RNA sequence: ACCUCGAUGUUGGAUCAGGACAUCCCGAUGGUGCAGCCGCUAUUAAAGGUUCGUUUGUUCAACGAUUAAAGUCCUACGUGAU
RNA sequence: CCCAUAGUAGGCCUAAAAGCAGCCACCAAUUAAGAAAGCGUUCAAGCUCAACACAAAAAUCCCAAACAUAUA
């Protein structure tokens, strides 16, 4: 089973409690699914949203059509849409109780795998269908090979390490300079001025 | 233009895989299969034979033939009339060694082909690698 | 033309503001201020 | 050995090929 | 002519060349693969 | 230099090429092991578009730059060399430079043009203040020219 | 507004006057770094052995016949035991010196085509050239003798 | 809920079954019209469905509006007079007249499109028949595409589409797929695909794809017939319509096995015959001299069936089967 | 001179100036080069204007500028003329204005290929 | 045009312009485009001499002119 | 539900129209599945123009006859101290 | 940029499917060429390639004037 599998609409078992929308699951890094496993390309997810089953749909064909099923197998890394979304009737005014649940997404935060491909392959060979699949996910997304992911890694890491702005919103955040945790986050203590929202600026040091 | 055919020296008219195809650039059926059938005669008959036509701008034929093809010489060599289905793993028939020189002695001869390697071993690679693609195994 | 829609700065579709290097020089000043601030306070 | 770099550029063009495959 | 954001070449004929302050991709054996940005 | 020399005579048209004199760089380079003449002469970074006296010597007869892989300029250098041509064209430091062959053009003065004069449309509508259309002078491509003034410069007005 | 907004959103001023202050900044190098300062030996071998043993050595130009026109002319040449031959010059400079060829070096430039043997057919060979008006014969070095063109017809004749 | 077998239901029918039976009551045009929605795909098959369901919404108008009256009316003294229910029915009636001015930009562009077809002279012939007749296997099957997938499903197919395929006579003929039709429903549910079934109106030939196993099949031509005149296809189309016996393993006219292969041959034998007998294409023998470029023209202006050459004269006698058009134009170049 | 002045960039082609005459569709925006080839003092005029205090002395100030688009000026106001004050941009040298001992004095950069056609 | 001849002597340098001149002018497709017209690549500065079927004669010293010069005066003469 | 309930008079029509261009026609240009005529699409162009009637309060809509066209809008759903 | 002969139309497959509809193997000659990476062919043929050789738009009328080079 080489070829990506069929993702479900909403989970058999529907969910019948509405629950919040806890943004927090969008915002921030992602601590899953960071690593590759069994694969060493991926389409990896440098800002928050959530994944309809339309995105779903559109990564399966996109990526069983241009794939090569004898040399090349891909996987999800991201589960089905489990997070129920409600939405009220048109029309309606303020009120009245939450609305019914409407569709099923899955939260996706930044720095996250979505979908992991493998095989006798190259990183040429896909980059180009991972792209156009990352160019039309919700988010920020770049396809992205285990060696260019260090890559991006370790250049993230040189430039926090010779940055000649003897300030950084780390020093600043956490020693609550300038009384600037009046403006900030608690969460930027952890964001270190790297999120803000759903986004996440990849050049921010 | 070069025209390029595999066709069987036993059947001279086939109908569509000469007809149409011939007829594009101009020809005379009659007088290509006439030829054809001229060579068969010099030859022996019931064999495929490459040809190399060239259908001159003058449009008169200079016909230009010369040894069987490749698979089907092999085939008959080894006692096969249809080729293996994997071809990797799947065999018919066995070649020796001196069988595959025996036939490589009148094999580079051809202009056309440009089979023309001074050393028997240009040859008797080519040949052996035809075989090893065909399902036939190079005994020895 | 030009219009920001409703009140400036406090709606979704607030006018932009953009720091100048003045702003930029003062906020370094008083960052350099309070870090002499932090080693003063260490001993 | 020229049978080693012949085998070297048969096996260059089919990574060619196949990075090709999609341009 | 069509007006694309995005600019590319279709056969090996066409070409790029900045005028009049905007690039376009001119072609002679395939007119309609004319772009303007 | 060579120059190529075309004679037409009775039916007969022959042409060869002349090797005329060619000019050699100045003696003792103030800084020796600087891999392209600017950074050789120590001029990386003090030199505008009026400089025509080092333009020029980047320059074919006509006024078209002359590549790289002759000239030896770096890249950089190369892209701030044309820039500052077309620059001083614009502005008219190059009159002995001039287009090889015209009705009378109106005489309008300039100097900085980053664009060509002809390919820039009218700011009608200048935005507001926060997002206002302005107008580019000089080249970005400059902007780490040594600056003797404490305001940096202004591409853009 | 949410803290997780579908758009970017506004920044209150001093997280702005933050984010701006605490810009990574690059090294800057001071001086920019840009400015400052198998088959191969197997065809080796087969060069030597071809200039050892052949006798007689010529080259020419066939680059300008089709391959059924080279085809011929190769099957022309085997018809003598003479053996046409093809080398880069990128490692034909080299063997020049290495055999100690000083007189050969402006002789192997753009295309070149090795006529090597050691019973010489050149007779017959110029008499195929003749009724190809082009393709000249371009001067060689027999047994470490240099001949032009005028040497090797004096040598057939 | 209830699936009442009848084309359409009342509006005071549905109120009295739904308060009777206490579930939802659905007929044949409501469930037709609901897989026609999930099933539709393209731009242009969502628009149809959508005029389609036009009348669906104009029905349950009253029940999709019930949660918006909000009690405003008659007592607040300013606004347009349109009441609530007035100006529903105004939204509805404006966004029906939208879906039509959109049908209407469709129906330009599928003209657009045959522009080309109908200019190069390809004989077109229109499958046309019953719902889950086996109209796209038979088409695969004739064209020998692979990426025709036909489905098990009903109405399966809802774009109009064209595929090549060869004649024994190696003429290259355009077989246009089609929605099927089906029997007991409004007519104006599939009138509301005229837009791109106006393909079938342009075709040169048409081919009824009977499901002979079926048992039901008379009734099947009958509502195939009456869907086409419907339709307002031409008289003299309609009348040379062909037909086809399909699913003929299960079990004057050609009886074919589009799964199997069974008949194809033969049905390909009469689709030759009733393309040269429909678009004008005259089968004659043309003698040319072997020079010129005629033969080359011939071939390429039109099907050359074969070539019969005669060296002595240095000509060719070429049969041929060419179009009218292509037959004078050879004339006119060719004295 | 100020039919001679200069602008910096493309200010000629891009720099508008708008008016309008007040009656419907009376609003005219012309160009920088348009309208100093129709009046060639409008430029600096519409400068020092808009420089001058937003106040009712400015038209005064305004008759006291005196702008003349070529070399010509008036004898009186000649006369009246006391001093003149220095040019704010220095013009640059053209290659031909530059004499041979400061062209001599440039060190030549590099040395061209003798077999290059330039 | 009629006949090309090109001369040259390799063992003086400064004959890449017109070796280069020969491998491209007879080259198989040049030379199909007018088999008529007669190539003679005679060897012994180095000189193209071109003579065109009205009888007019191009004579190119390639002592320094390059290759893509000499074709493009070569060029321009066939078009006349 | 932020101004107006110690009144900001209400949908259409008449009258006069101002403005935007995302152009319906007239102008210029590129492509075309542009042979020509009709066209379709796109760039530029807002100077000028953009009909009369039956039914219906109709703004709309259907229909009749035209037109080069009978454009999409905003203007307190422009315009009731006209 | 130049350039392209050829075991052979590799087998099976199929009416034929010939580098190119699909499956198996994917060797091998010429110094140099994938049993072929894209076009094109019903099928062929012809084209290449790889290989040698050397950003945006709305309705009363844009909107301080301007300015790149005098030492924080
Ligand atoms: N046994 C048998 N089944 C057949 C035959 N021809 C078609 N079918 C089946 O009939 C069904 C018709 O599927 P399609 O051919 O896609 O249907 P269609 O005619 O396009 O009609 P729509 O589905 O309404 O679009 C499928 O189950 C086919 O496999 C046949 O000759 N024999
Ligand atoms: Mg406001
Ligand atoms: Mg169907
Ligand atoms: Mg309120
Ligand atoms: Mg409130
Ligand atoms: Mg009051
Ligand atoms: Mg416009
Ligand atoms: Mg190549
Ligand atoms: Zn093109
Ligand atoms: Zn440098």
């Amino acid at each position: 089973k080489p070829k990506l599998r069929f993702i479900e609409r909403a989970p058999l078992v529907p969910k019948v409690r509405r629950e919040p929308k806890n943004l927090s699951d969008i915002r921030g890094p992602s601590t899953e699914a960071t690593e590759f496993t069994e694969g060493n390309f991926a389409i990896l997810a440098l800002g928050g949203g959530y994944l309809h089953w339309g995105h779903f749909e559109m990564m399966r064909l996109t990526i069983n059509r241009s794939m090569d099923p004898k040399n090349m197998f891909a996987i999800w890394r991201v589960p089905a849409p489990f997070k129920p979304i409600t939405r009220k009737s048109v029309g309606h005014r303020m009120g009245g109780g939450k609305g019914a649940i409407d569709h099923y997404v899955t939260p996706v935060k930044a720095g996250r795998l979505v979908v992991e491909m493998g095989g006798r392959c190259e990183f040429e060979e896909v980059q180009g269908f991972l792209d156009q699949v990352a160019h039309k996910l919700p988010f920020a997304a770049k396809a992205v090979s285990r060696g260019t992911l260090e890559k991006m890694r370790k250049d993230q890491e040189e430039r926090e390490r010779n940055n000649q702005n003897p300030w950084t919103f780390e020093r600043i955040a956490t020693a609550n300079m300038l009384g600037i945790r009046k403006v900030l986050s608690p969460y930027d203590l952890t964001h270190k001025g790297k999120y803000w929202g759903k986004f996440y600026m990849p050049k921010r040091v | 233009g070069v025209i390029r055919a595999i066709v069987r020296a036993g059947l001279a008219m086939p109908g569509p895989p000469l007809g149409p195809v011939l007829g594009q650039r101009g020809v005379s059926i009659n007088q290509f299969c006439k030829e054809f059938n001229e060579r068969t005669k010099d030859i022996k008959e019931g064999i495929p034979l490459p040809t190399k036509i060239l259908v001159k701008p003058d449009r008169t034929f200079e016909i230009k033939i010369g040894q069987p093809t490749v698979s089907y010489f092999l085939k008959a060599a080894a006692g096969i009339e249809k080729g293996a289905r994997q071809t990797g793993k799947e065999v018919a028939g066995l070649v020796t060694l001196k069988h595959v020189y025996e036939i490589a002695r009148i094999k580079a001869q051809d202009e056309a082909f440009a089979l023309q390697d001074v050393p028997l071993s240009s040859v008797v690679r080519s040949i052996i690698g035809s075989a090893r693609s065909l399902g036939i195994r190079v005994v020895k | 033309r030009g219009r920001i829609p409703g009140r400036q700065w406090i709606g979704k579709h607030r006018r932009p503001r953009f720091v100048s290097l003045r702003a930029k020089q003062n906020m370094i000043r008083r960052l350099e201020i309070e870090a002499e601030n932090h080693y003063w306070l260490s001993m | 050995s020229r049978e080693y770099w012949r085998r070297l550029r048969k096996q260059n063009i089919w990574r060619h090929n196949r990075l090709s495959k999609n341009k | 002519f069509k007006n694309k954001t995005v600019l590319k070449k279709r056969c090996k004929d066409c070409y790029l060349v900045k005028r009049r302050g905007r690039w376009y991709v001119y072609c002679k054996t395939h007119p309609r693969h004319k772009q303007r940005q | 230099f060579r120059e190529v020399v075309e004679t037409q005579e009775g039916k007969t048209t022959i042409i060869e090429g002349r090797i005329t004199a060619t000019p050699k760089e100045s003696p003792n380079p103030p800084n020796p092991s600087g891999q392209c003449p600017i950074c050789r002469w120590n001029l990386k970074h003090k030199y505008n578009y009026d400089d025509v006296l080092l333009l020029s010597q980047f320059i074919r007869p006509h006024g078209g730059m002359l590549p790289r892989k002759i000239t030896g300029l770096c890249q950089e250098e190369h892209r701030k060399i044309e820039e500052c041509v077309k620059m001083a064209h614009r502005a008219g430091l190059l009159p002995n430079h001039r287009p090889r062959l015209p009705k009378s053009k109106p005489q309008l003065n300039r100097y900085l043009t980053r664009w060509a004069p002809g390919s820039v449309k009218p700011i009608y509508k200048k935005g507001p203040r926060w997002n206002r259309v302005r107008m580019p002078v000089g080249s970005p491509l400059l902007r780490d020219n040594v600056c003797y003034s404490r305001t940096p410069w202004k591409l853009y007005h | 507004s949410k803290a997780v907004t579908r758009h970017r959103r506004v920044m209150h001023f001093q997280r702005q006057k933050l984010m701006a202050v605490t810009e990574y900044i690059p090294p800057k190098p001071a001086i920019h770094p840009s400015c400052l300062p198998g088959l191969i030996r197997l065809l080796r071998r087969e060069i030597a052995a071809v200039f050892q043993d052949n006798r007689m050595i010529a080259v020419c130009q066939n680059v300008a016949l089709s391959a059924e026109d080279k085809l011929l002319m190769r099957h022309q040449l085997r018809k003598h035991k003479i053996l046409m031959k093809v080398f880069p010059n990128q490692v034909l400079k080299p063997f020049l010196e290495d055999s100690k060829y000083q007189n050969l070096l402006p002789l192997f430039v753009g295309h070149n085509m090795l006529l090597v043997s050691e019973e010489p057919k050149v007779k017959e060979m110029v008499r195929i050239l003749r009724t190809v008006p082009f393709l000249p014969l371009l001067g060689g070095c027999i047994d470490d003798t240099i001949l032009s063109r005028q040497g090797f017809i004096n040598y057939s004749k | 809920c209830v699936f009442l077998n009848v084309e359409r239901m009342a509006a005071p029918t549905k109120k009295e079954l739904e308060a009777a039976w206490g579930v939802e009551v659905f007929d044949r045009f409501t469930v037709v019209l609901h897989i026609f929605r999930c099933n539709a795909r393209t731009k242009e098959a969502r628009l149809q469905v959508a005029l389609a369901e036009m009348p669906l919404h104009r029905s349950n108008l009253k029940r999709d509006v019930a949660h918006l009256y909000r009690g405003v009316g008659s007592r607040y003294i300013m606004g347009s007079g349109e009441s609530f229910m007035q100006l529903q029915q105004r939204l509805l009636r404006e966004k029906e007249a939208k879906i039509r001015k959109a049908l209407d930009r469709l129906r330009k562009k599928r003209h657009l499109l045959r522009r080309q077809r109908t200019r190069r002279e390809f004989p077109v012939i229109s499958v046309v028949g019953y719902t889950n007749c086996g109209k796209t296997t038979l088409i695969k099957a004739l064209t020998g595409d692979a990426a025709i997938q036909p489905r098990d499903q009903l109405f399966a197919t809802l774009d109009v589409t064209a595929h090549a395929g060869t004649l024994p006579s190696r003429m290259t003929v355009l077989y246009v797929d089609t929605i099927g039709f089906l029997s007991q429903l409004p007519h104006g549910l599939i009138e509301s695909f005229s837009a791109t079934l106006e393909d079938v109106a342009h075709s040169d030939l048409i081919l009824h794809v009977r499901d002979v196993s079926h048992p039901e099949a008379e009734l099947q031509k009958c509502s195939v017939l009456s869907t086409l005149r419907g339709l307002q296809l031409p008289a003299p189309l309609l009348d040379s319509m062909v037909e086809v016996h399909n699913k003929v393993d299960l079990v004057n006219v050609v009886p074919v096995s589009a799964l199997r292969g069974h008949g194809l041959q033969e049905l390909k034998a009469e689709l030759d015959a009733a393309v040269l007998k429909a678009t004008g294409r005259q089968i004659l023998t043309l003698r040319v001299r072997l020079a010129g470029a005629q033969l080359s023209w011939l071939y390429k202006e039109a099907t050359v069936q074969e070539v019969d050459v005669i060296p002595e004269d240095g000509a060719a006698d070429v049969r041929v089967i060419i179009s009218n058009s292509a037959y004078g134009k050879f004339r006119k170049l060719f004295p | 001179n100020t039919r001679h002045i200069a602008f910096s960039g493309n200010k000629w082609e891009q720099k508008v100036y708008s008016s309008h005459t007040g009656y419907p569709g009376g609003f005219r925006q012309v160009t920088a080069a348009q309208l100093h080839l129709r009046d060639p003092v409008a430029i600096v005029k519409l400068a020092i204007y808009g420089m001058l205090p937003k106040n009712l002395h400015r038209r005064t100030m305004m008759e006291r500028l005196h702008l003349f688009p070529d070399e010509y000026i008036p004898e009186d106001i000649l006369k009246n003329l006391v001093e003149e004050l220095p040019q704010p941009r220095k013009i640059p040298k053209r290659l031909d204005e530059y004499t041979q001992e400061e062209i001599d004095a440039f060190p030549r950069l590099w040395t061209p290929p003798e077999d290059y056609r330039l | 045009v009629k006949q090309v001849r090109v001369q040259f002597c390799p063992f003086e340098k400064n004959v890449e312009s017109t070796r280069t001149f020969l491998q491209t002018v007879s080259s198989e497709k040049v030379r199909s485009t007018n088999l008529n017209c007669s190539v003679i690549a005679d060897v012994r500065e180095p000189c193209v001499d071109v003579l065109f079927g009205d009888g007019h004669r191009l004579i190119m010293r390639g002592a320094h002119l390059t290759a893509l010069e000499m074709l493009t005066a070569f060029a321009s003469h066939i078009r006349a």
